[PDB]
RNA sequence: UCGUUGUUUUUUUCUG
């Protein structure tokens, strides 16, 4: 996976519609972390 | 750091229903309700109308921990009727309740303005 | 560390034997161990820091 | 059988009178008025410039207590559940204001007037900042020196005190019922006597007095409540009076259709 | 093609890490790096 | 630092009142007096509007960095 | 024992809310008139030992833009010694605490007494009273 | 391509 440290956006959940950038990127969940809070959250792929 | 999101107390997750029912062996007619992102504000007022009803022997209900936000109801009526029918009655009863204060209400203030 | 796990408990100082003994884990949320009033007595500890 | 009496009404507050209900029902409702009442509120802030002396979080936090009209927020569905990749224009309202102080000297004051709803699923009356008056320029937001320039795009969505202070639509809720203590659900700590040391309360007028050789009663139940209602102007009292006691029933209603779906 | 800007006259510039580090301007010695052009959010909670 | 925007204890707003309090000051009336016109009953507010201690004004003081 | 109950809508309101500032201090260390340190940006074939965090939030200059979110593990300055004898070039980064969160707020970029490249990092963030938290009258 | 390491030495003001 060549697409780690770009800024992501989410979709569909109870962050949707918030800013993030990926971390860690091991397969099938991205865990971002949120620029609103100081605080990271794990999130799948599809979302 | 460990804060709880606040979104969380009141967003039921799917895995978990909303509400579970469990019977009480230690008696009869007795059952166990584990209610799920509720607080005193639904208990209490559910109780209060139960506790009212001739055929219902006891009712019970406690907030195990405040940092988690659910409560369990503890409803035994006698032989005559299961527990269920009498919850639902009484929902139904508040509801009621709760629609005529409304009318009354709008009467009321549409008189007043 | 899941829950029922026993795990030892300590307050320095430690003067006596009751000074620190083991406990049954309950993992909750926010920063902070959490203890029954009651036994603070032997630890001789109270919550103001 | 439950009565009202409004005794004195107005557009952000009600003093009325409840009587014939249980306790338990009066302070429930109290509780749901002050938490479960959805209203509109800012909930996303982009600050495309700042240069004033405030931090922008600081903004960010002043932005999201100011008070909204939410009138019909009730049409608006939750942007959790929507459908609606990012936000549509009906699961969200979008505010923008930018503001900016020029020449040397004065000092601008950003008030919350300077809001500027941008779109919002219209023609639905919400969104727009509350105002007191025709010229309230409303609340204050910042204060901004020469060269000082601020730019923000701001979120609003529809959410439920309970998750945050920001969205309870309600100030303060008064509440009080026997003010002669008939009842006896207190004893009055005193130095010298009950009756001479504390003030009474202000609707000792509305019942009388318990006669002097009247006897204790046992079986009398609270019957009557004093409760006053308050709102920020984010919504009309009568109409958070009717949203609260909906949000109660359709709570009830979602139980018992748990209840009769268990089987 | 870094900005930035000056503590006295505020007025910015850019630097390709070569030139000395003083203000281009009026020769002062101080700069801060100029606000970046990503976006920001916040819950404002 | 600037005037809250709502009473921490009940949630009344009262940040926008700041200007009309500071007016009312001017004119000598009394701060109690003052408070009453404001409509401000509850102590809760009242603690803040008697109290709060104004700031920006002294950072905006400091010439801007830009 | 010394434990008080606090409104939550309270601090929702923002009582006893407060910020919090931390600096962050660097310079270039001349090793020799030949001989210097340097503000940039590694790349990892050119550098060894490089940190376990990331350094995508550096610039191109060595330095992390104000106004950009950080982190614990987060490399926020970005410092190159020489090896002394290519691939001739170590880390000497500035991290930010594991333990740390906030927004890059101002950095300061000027010269030290010896002409040498002199920088500040001043991070920022909100810290919200909760459990734990002490307090007295 | 797993792997993957980060100082001492004092002094200081503090916490229970
Ligand atoms: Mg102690
Ligand atoms: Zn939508
Ligand atoms: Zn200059
Ligand atoms: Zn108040």
């Amino acid at each position: 996976d060549p697409t780690l440290n770009k800024t992501v956006k989410i979709r569909q959940g109870g962050y949707k519609g918030k800013i993030g950038i990926v971390k860690e990127a091991n397969g099938d969940r991205f865990r971002v972390e949120l620029h609103n809070p100081n605080k990271t959250i794990p999130i799948p792929c599809s979302f | 750091m460990n804060a709880p999101d606040r979104f969380e107390l009141f967003i039921l997750p799917d895995d978990v229903p909303k509400l579970k029912i469990t019977p009480d062996s230690r008696v009869p007619n007795c059952i166990i309700i584990k209610f799920e992102r509720e607080d005193h504000t639904l208990a209490n007022l559910l109780r209060e109308e139960l506790a009212l009803y001739p055929d219902v022997t006891f009712v019970a209900y406690k907030v195990e921990h405040p940092l988690f936000a659910n409560f369990v109801m503890r409803l035994q009526t006698e032989e005559g009727t299961r527990p269920k029918q009498a919850l639902e009655r009484a929902c139904a009863s508040i509801i009621n309740k709760l629609k005529t204060l409304d009318h009354k209400f709008n009467e009321e203030w549409n008189i007043k303005n | 560390l899941m829950d029922d796990d026993p795990v030892l408990f300590n307050r320095q100082p430690s003067l006596h034997k009751m000074s620190m003994m083991a406990h049954r884990v309950k993992v909750m949320p926010y920063s902070t161990f959490r203890l029954n009033l009651s036994v603070t007595s032997p630890y001789n500890a109270d919550f103001d820091g | 059988e439950p009565k009202v009496n409004i005794i004195n009404a107005q557009d952000d507050e009600v003093e009325l009178m409840l009587s014939d209900v249980n306790l338990s029902l009066a302070n429930s409702l109290r509780r749901t008025m002050l938490a479960e009442v959805p209203t509109l509120a800012i909930d996303l802030v982009e600050i495309k410039m700042n240069t004033s002396v405030l931090a922008d979080e600081f903004i960010s936090h002043r932005l999201g207590l100011i008070p909204l009209v939410s009138e019909d927020v009730e049409e608006m569905k939750y942007s959790r559940d929507c459908t609606c990749e990012d936000y549509c224009d009906e699961c969200s309202v979008v505010l923008e204001l930018s503001a900016r102080h020029e020449g040397e000297e004065g000092t601008t004051d950003v008030y919350s007037s300077s809001l500027i709803k941008v779109s919002g699923p219209g023609n639905l009356n919400v969104g727009e900042p509350v105002r007191r008056d025709d010229y309230d320029q409303g609340i204050l937001l910042c204060k901004l020196r020469n060269h000082q320039e601020l730019n923000i795009r701001c979120i609003a969505k529809k959410g439920i005190a309970k998750e945050h202070a920001k969205w309870s639509p309600c100030s303060a809720i008064a509440f009080e019922y026997d003010p002669h203590n008939k009842l006896k659900h207190t004893d009055f700590w005193f130095e010298v006597d009950a009756k001479k040391e504390w003030p009474d309360s202000k609707y000792a007028t509305w019942e009388e007095p318990p006669k002097p050789g009247e006897v204790f009663d046992y079986k009398a139940k609270p019957n009557r409540f004093y409760m006053t209602v308050e709102t920020t102007g984010s919504l009309k009292a009568n109409q958070v009076f009717s949203r609260g006691i909906k949000t109660l029933q359709e709570k009830l209603a979602n139980v018992l259709f748990e209840l009769e779906n268990s089987r | 093609g870094v900005k930035y800007t000056c503590g006295a006259c505020a007025h910015n510039f850019s630097l390709n890490k070569s030139d000395p580090v003083r203000c281009k301007e009026c020769g002062h010695r101080v700069i801060y790096k100029a606000r970046t052009k990503r976006m920001i959010q916040f819950d404002a909670r | 630092m600037i005037i809250p925007v709502r009473c921490f204890s009940c949630g009344k707003v009262v940040g926008d009142k700041w200007d009309a309090y500071l007016r009312l000051l001017e004119e000598g009336k009394q701060e109690g007096d003052a408070l009453d016109e404001l409509k401000l009953k509850r102590y809760c507010c009242r603690r803040m509007v008697l109290t709060h201690v104004d700031l920006i004004e002294k950072f905006l003081r400091y010439n801007p960095l830009e | 024992e010394d434990s008080m109950i606090m409104n939550q809508s309270s601090i929702d309101r923002g009582l006893f809310r407060s910020l919090f500032f931390r600096s962050y201090m660097d310079q270039e260390k001349r090793f020799g008139i030949s001989i210097v340190e340097e503000f940039e940006k590694p790349t990892r074939a050119t550098t060894l030992r490089l940190k376990h965090g990331t350094y995508e939030k550096l610039d191109e200059d060595g330095l992390i833009a104000p106004g950009v979110r950080v982190s614990g593990d987060d490399i926020i300055i970005g410092k190159t010694t020489p090896i002394p004898p290519y691939h001739t070039k170590r880390d000497a980064s500035t991290p930010l605490r594991s333990t740390e969160n906030g927004i890059v707020d101002q950095v300061l970029l000027t010269t030290n007494q010896e002409g040498l490249k002199f920088v500040k990092v001043r991070m920022r963030t909100t810290k919200v009273p909760q459990i734990g938290d002490k307090f007295a009258s």
